[PDB]
RNA sequence: GUGAAGAGGGAAACAACCCAGACCGCCAGCUAAGGUCCCAAAGUCAUGGUUAAGUGGGAAACGAUGUGGGAAGGCCCAGAC
RNA sequence: UCCUCCUAAAGAGUAACGGAGGAGCACGAAGGUUGGCUAAUCCUGGUCGGACAUCAGGAGGUUAGUGCAAUGGCAUAAGCC
RNA sequence: GCUCAACGGAUAAAAGGUACUCCGGGGAUAACAGGCUGAUACCGCCCAAGAGUUCAUAUCGACGGCGGUGUUUGGCACCU
RNA sequence: UGCCUGGCGGCCGUAGCGCGGUGGUCCCACCUGACCCCAUGCCGAACUCAGAAGUGAAACGCCGUAGCGCCGAUGGUAGUGUGGGGUCUCCCCAUGCGAGAGUAGGGAACUGCCAGGCAU
């Protein structure tokens, strides 16, 4: 089990996503199921540590947003081209 | 000192293209498109010339549209 | 020395080398040598770094080369004025963007791949780094 | 009746011809020239286009 | 195969009448029956129709797929067209040869009063 | 786009860069870029950090217990180094 | 001198002793019209007959063809009788 | 009826030499030198396969890489 | 009005392939024959004509099926107009536009006119 804390993104696009990656964060999206897709943003160093395990990309993860846990799986991740960093993560609702 | 070349040639620009665009009122006989092949095709009230030139047979607005199973591009004149 | 057998055309424009790369992840092998900088390599630089890691592994394991030099580079001869046609094709390069994985390797330990890719990156003009395979 | 103040705050010397025509459409002539225009989307589009060299007041 | 090559054989003159804006008579030929219908220049609706599948025509006949049936069909569709006020049409052979039952039909429609 | 055909202020000086377009006059005021210890007009301003190289105030591959910050890790008062 | 593509920056146009190729004709049918047809290649079998003639079937679906260079077109064929 | 193809075609009809030369002009255009640049050149440096009895680094240093100078051969044609 | 079929369209792959099944009263198809209309650069194969014994084998139509083809978000990324900036062969900031590929997912078309048949 991996428990990740998130916040709903108040704004999207290039300037916001660049500005989160400036402030040590990165966006992600939870989609799948019948629920509408949810645009979250994460702390980078926590998830970068958590993703080093294959358990991360195999198990079911719990995402806490507004105190509401969502059990997901890591569908796809966009990485930085030459730096050990994360751009964006897809989460499918398990 | 020395050298030469074999690649000096080129031809004159034939000024093809679309002379009147969509929603653009024309007179009868006005050239709409000059083109080599039938990159476009003649629809309603539009004739195709000897060199695949698309001209208006009547007066009105140009209508671009995609029809047919092959998704070919047709040019038609709406009435006006 | 890598070189295309046939080409549709003998010469090519100089172009540019802007943008990010596509061959980013370690596809085939386990360890990779990823380019961080930007530039153009050659068949000599590629073959010299291949020799340095083949010898550093004592031909143990398997080495992939992800890049290939397909761009011809012309030069004009000495004491030739700037006109009178394009210069003669002299050598072949591969345009390298940041993020391009240059080489891959497996069948060896990690530390041996580190020291082999370090001996190879010492033969390369651009700045490189060491990468490993990743699930997803 | 929904009118706003527009004030040219920079020069128009090295600017584009399209930006000079935009300042002509706003009626701005010199720097510090405060003009009073109605508030339409067309006006807001010209102010959007030259927002670097104007100062809209309200 | 034969159906498709007949359609390819017909789809040039059909598109030509499509751009001519022609009210068009459509013939269809089978070994047993023969069909006819007058189609609006939009190609989406018919005006009159006749066949050897209709009782009023087939019951007066020996066999539905001979020339006498085809002439009775072209006569009936012409008399219905002139009843409805359709006079000038253009004959679509629909990929058949202008020969035999098709020719006897169009000759019957010409004789009954259509102009094509 | 500017110069050419355009002066003024700045970039030490520096047609083409930055700011800005000279009708004339005034021992009036506000500002732009750029600046505020002295040459030389204006902060030896305030608050919090970094640098010890005159770095600032010229340069790469590469090399190094320079130093500041951050996140994690493995040994450890059953005694670590 | 003329044609085609790129350079040419998604309208047109756009230069260099820039990158690559052609033309200075042919056809009394290789034109017009009506009617009809649909390739390349490969597989199997089959007299001489063979990698490869012609014949029959199947895959394929225009990778062929276009009087000639290239490009754009071409199944309603502009291709073939 | 023109390969007037130097293809908007100077005439129906035309090749060369000048160190015996001359005039008008040009730094709009070359040679010298200066300038910009630094491909080349020269001088360094990086990795270290190997040679060096063993031993890469005493001395050398393959395959390749990064710089400096303005010093050669050159490029341009900004001054004259 | 329902079902089925034929013709002509609309639309142009969410509509196409594949795999399996199914249909014959009518329709359609194959099918029988050909001195004739007409036809084969030979051949009734095709075209055509005269027909209706047989069969739905093929073809066609319908139903089912996600092996494909196809469609396809959200978010992000690339790019880029204007303005500004840097370590200026290339990037960054504000703002506006915003892909492609890929993912989730969808998905085994929909519809009009006329005519016929069987039911209603
Ligand atoms: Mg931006
Ligand atoms: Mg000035
Ligand atoms: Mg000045
Ligand atoms: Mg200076
Ligand atoms: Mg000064
Ligand atoms: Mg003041
Ligand atoms: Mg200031
Ligand atoms: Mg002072
Ligand atoms: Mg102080
Ligand atoms: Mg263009
Ligand atoms: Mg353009
Ligand atoms: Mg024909
Ligand atoms: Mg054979
Ligand atoms: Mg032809
Ligand atoms: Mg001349
Ligand atoms: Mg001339
Ligand atoms: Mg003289
Ligand atoms: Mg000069
Ligand atoms: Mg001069
Ligand atoms: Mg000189
Ligand atoms: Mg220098
Ligand atoms: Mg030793
Ligand atoms: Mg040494
Ligand atoms: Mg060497
Ligand atoms: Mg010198
Ligand atoms: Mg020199
Ligand atoms: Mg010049
Ligand atoms: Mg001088
Ligand atoms: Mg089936
Ligand atoms: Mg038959
Ligand atoms: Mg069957
Ligand atoms: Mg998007
Ligand atoms: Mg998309
Ligand atoms: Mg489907
Ligand atoms: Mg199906």
């Amino acid at each position: 089990m991996f428990t990740i804390n998130a916040e709903v993104r108040k704004e999207q696009g290039k300037g916001a996503s660049r500005r989160l990656r400036a402030a040590n964060k990165f966006p992600a999206i939870i989609y799948g199921g019948k629920e509408a897709p949810l645009a979250i943003e994460l702390d980078h160093d926590k998830v970068m540590n958590m993703q080093a395990k294959a358990e991360f990309y195999s198990e079911v993860l719990t995402i806490v947003v507004d105190g509401k846990e969502i059990k997901v799986k890591a569908q796809d991740v966009q990485r930085h081209p030459y730096k050990p960093k994360l751009q964006h993560i897809d989460f499918v609702r398990a | 000192a020395g050298g030469s070349t074999r690649n000096g040639r080129d031809s004159e620009a034939k000024r093809l293209g679309v002379k009147r665009f969509g929603g653009e009122s024309v007179l009868a006989g006005s050239i709409i498109v000059r083109q080599r092949g039938t990159k476009f095709h003649a629809g309603a009230n539009v004739g195709c010339g000897r060199d695949h030139t698309l001209f208006a047979k009547a007066d009105g607005k140009v209508k671009f549209e995609v029809k047919g199973p092959k998704n070919r591009k047709f040019i038609s004149i709406e009435a006006e | 020395m890598l070189q295309p057998k046939r080409t549709k055309f003998r010469k090519m424009h100089k172009g540019r080398n802007r943008g990010l790369a596509q061959g980013t992840d370690v596809s085939f092998g386990s360890f990779g040598l990823k380019a961080v900088g930007r530039g153009r390599l050659t068949a000599r630089q590629i073959e010299a770094a291949r020799r340095a890691m083949t010898r550093a592994v004592k031909r143990q394991g398997k080495i992939w080369i992800r890049v290939f030099p397909d761009k011809p580079i012309t030069e004009k001869p000495l004491a030739v004025r700037m006109g009178k046609g394009k210069g003669n094709v002299e050598y072949w390069v591969a345009l390298i963007q940041p993020g391009k994985v240059l080489y891959e390797m497996d069948g060896v330990p990690e530390e041996l791949a580190r020291e082999a890719f370090k001996l190879a990156a010492a033969k390369l003009p651009i700045k490189t780094t060491f990468v490993t395979k990743t699930v997803m | 009746a929904k009118t706003i103040k527009i004030t040219q705050t920079r020069s128009a010397i090295g600017r584009l011809p399209k930006h000079k025509a935009t300042l002509l459409g706003l009626g701005l002539r010199r720097i510090g020239h405060t003009v009073e225009r109605e508030d339409t989307p067309a006006i807001r589009g010209m102010i959007n286009a030259v927002s670097f060299m104007v100062k809209v007041e309200e | 195969d034969k159906k498709s090559a007949r359609i390819r054989r017909a789809t040039r003159a059909r598109r030509k009448l499509q751009e001519l804006g022609a009210t068009r008579l459509v013939v269809h030929r089978t070994p047993r029956h023969i069909y006819a219908q007058v189609i609006a220049p939009n190609g989406s609706e018919v005006l009159v129709a006749a066949s050897t599948v209709e009782k009023a025509i087939a019951e007066q006949l020996k066999y539905t797929g001979n020339k006498d049936a085809a002439a009775a069909v072209g006569k009936a569709v012409a008399e219905r067209a002139l009843e409805k006020g359709i006079k000038d049409v253009s004959f679509d052979r629909s990929g058949f040869q202008y020969h035999g039952r098709v020719q006897a039909l169009a000759d019957a429609a010409r004789e009954a009063g259509l102009q094509f």
